[PDB]
Order: C-alpha cells, then sequence, then structure tokens
C-alpha cells in the first residue's frame, strides 16, 4: 500500500 | 486511532513515522524532540515474545508527513539512524514498564512549517497538567478499529483518568511510569489509540505559555476503544532524567 | 531535547506562530478548568 520511496534512502 | 478525525496540515509537526525498509511498512509513530533525536516506545523495537529486535539498519524515520502511504515529495524528510537507545530497565517480560527509547539520527533534520520539535515537560508543567479530567491529544496512522487504516494522520483528544479507575480496569500491574486516558463507558464519548499508533505522542497545550508538551508515549491497551478499558502511556516526565543522560552523554 | 523542551519547541509554525488555532484545541484548554 506504501508508495515507493527514493532508492537513496535505502543504499 | 479509533473515533478520531483527520488532522490538519501542520497540526502535529513533531509526529514521526518509523518505517521499515523491507518489507516497506509503517511500524510505529514517534516524536521529534530536537533536530537529532526522536522518542518512541521501546516495544516498537524490542519485543522478544514475537522475536522483534530491530536495529539501526532496519529502520527509516519519516518526518513532516500527513498522508500515510505517499512519499510527500518536497514536504517530508527521511533520515537514517545512527544509534537506538532502549531504557536499560524496559520490562518486556511483564507490563512494558519504562516503554521508552531514543533514536539518534544520522544527520540533523531542518525544521519547516511541517517539521518542528515538541517540548518535554518540566516538573511543574507535569504537575499542573497531568490531572484527571484534563484532556490530551494523541495522533497516529494506526488502525481505525480493533478489527480500517486511515489515509491521513488521525487525532482524538482524550481525558486523563484517575489511577484507581485505571488499575481496576485491568489485571496487569500498573506502575508509576504509566498513566491511562480515555472516556468512561458512562461518558458517551469514545476514542483510543490502536495498533500502529504505538510510539507516538500524547501531548497537552500549556495554558500558561501556549506551548505543546509531550506528556506520554502510546504504550499499550487491551483491544482498541473497548468499553471499560483505557489506553496506557509512558509517563515522560518520570523518565526524563534518563532522557537527559543519554542525550548529553551521547550528543544533542 | 531536555527540560521544557528545546527553545522554540511546542510553538507550531502554522498555528501559534501565526496566532491561528486548530479546530479542537479549545476542547483541551477548556478542560483545564478553562484556559486564559
Ligand atoms: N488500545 C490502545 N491504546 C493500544 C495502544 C497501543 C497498542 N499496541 C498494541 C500491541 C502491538 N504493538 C505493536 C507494535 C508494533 C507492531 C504491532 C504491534 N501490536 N496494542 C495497543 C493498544
Ligand atoms: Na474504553
Ligand atoms: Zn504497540
Amino acid at each position: 500500500d506504501f508508495e515507493e520511496i527514493p532508492e537513496e534512502y535505502l543504499q | 486511532i479509533v473515533e478520531g478525525s483527520d488532522a490538519e496540515i501542520g497540526m502535529s509537526p513533531w509526529q514521526v513515522m518509523l518505517f521499515r525498509k523491507s518489507p516497506q511498512e509503517l511500524l510505529c509513530g514517534a516524536s521529534l524532540i530536537s533536530d537529532r533525536w526522536v522518542l518512541t516506545a521501546a516495544h516498537c523495537l524490542l519485543y522478544p515474545p514475537w522475536d522483534k529486535n530491530f536495529t539501526e539498519n532496519d529502520l527509516l524515520v519519516r518526518i513532516g508527513k500527513h498522508s500515510r502511504t505517499r512519499y510527500e515529495r518536497n514536504i517530508e524528510k527521511i533520515s537514517m539512524l545512527e544509534k537506538i537507545y532502549i531504557h536499560p530497565r524496559y520490562n518486556w517480560r511483564e507490563n512494558l514498564d519504562r516503554d521508552i527509547a531514543l533514536m539518534k539520527l544520522k544527520k540533523p533534520v531542518a525544521f519547516s512549517d511541517y517539521i518542528h520539535p515538541v517540548c518535554l515537560p518540566d516538573r511543574e508543567t507535569a504537575a499542573s497538567l497531568l490531572q484527571a479530567g484534563y484532556k490530551g491529544r494523541v495522533t497516529g496512522w494506526g488502525n481505525l478499529k480493533e478489527t480500517g487504516q486511515p489515509s491521513v494522520l488521525q487525532v482524538v483528544n482524550l481525558p486523563i483518568v484517575e489511577r484507581p479507575v485505571c488499575k481496576d480496569s485491568t489485571r496487569i500491574r500498573i506502575t508509576d511510569n504509566m498513566f491511562c486516558a480515555g472516556y468512561k463507558p458512562d461518558e458517551g464519548k469514545r476514542g483510543d489509540a490502536c495498533e500502529g499508533d504505538s510510539g507516538g505522542p500524547f501531548v497537552m497545550k500549556s495554558p500558561f505559555n501556549n506551548r505543546w508538551y509531550q506528556m506520554g508515549i502510546v504504550s499499550w491497551g487491551e483491544g482498541c476503544d473497548r468499553d471499560g478499558k483505557y489506553g496506557f502511556y509512558t509517563h515522560v516526565f518520570r523518565l526524563k532524567k534518563w532522557i537527559q543522560k543519554v542525550i548529553d552523554q551521547f550528543g544533542e | 531535547t531536555f527540560g521544557s523542551g528545546e527553545a522554540d519547541c511546542g510553538l507550531r509554525p502554522l498555528f501559534e506562530k501565526k496566532s491561528l488555532e486548530d479546530k479542537t484545541e479549545r476542547e483541551l484548554l477548556e478542560s483545564y478548568i478553562d484556559g486564559r
């Protein structure tokens, strides 16, 4: 249900 | 939050969302007390009965939100954790006594109209506002019914309840580090925190200096909005020296 | 961070700072045997 969040916050 | 309403934009600028990296899900709520520290409930991170023991690397903190599932581009800020600190005497084996944890962010976050810290109460403010009958506010993106997820942050204002009534509503042993709030079956008003709201703030607004203070942390309850039952919260003032200590021992 | 907060803590940009009230804060102040 959550929208994708930018890759740079996972690394 | 059960029987709560949608919040207004910028109503709780201190509300934080603990977000799990994989799977990407809402874990708990939390609050921002400085530009580097977030306060939440320790059972959101450590609860061995369910094999829960999260680490820095497993979480993300999202600040400035309103919507529950959307990445609010240019409004919210996502930070990483540097260190998590759980109260050394957090009791997960019996009644979640001292259910509090502090998280240090990797970098300071910048405040905005949507991000602003809440105040931690001082002995006197605690003394004048934590009285039975006075109402506080709880916010969160948790469930809407016991058994139903909101699209926006929810809010409900609840009255603090007299300790004996709190104690007589359960079989769990209540300590001084907790307080309960909610309406009596008798008052014909409902509301409560529920699953997903844990870790978030119970705040009160001082009539003396107009500031908002965080008096409790959503800790536990038996079901959500059941009559004859109440929600329990960690007593932030009672555990404030612990807070000060890890902050000035490890940063600011 | 510590006692009584931070400095500018508790004062919301969009409400206290602009002297605007949110729709239910009245409920709270009124239960502190009325505020102001
Ligand atoms: N009615 C309440 N006021 C209430 C508040 C918080 C809470 N918390 C739980 C158990 C609970 N805590 C968690 C934490 C993280 C994932 C799931 C989960 N379930 N029940 C409740 C009930
Ligand atoms: Na109840
Ligand atoms: Zn919980």
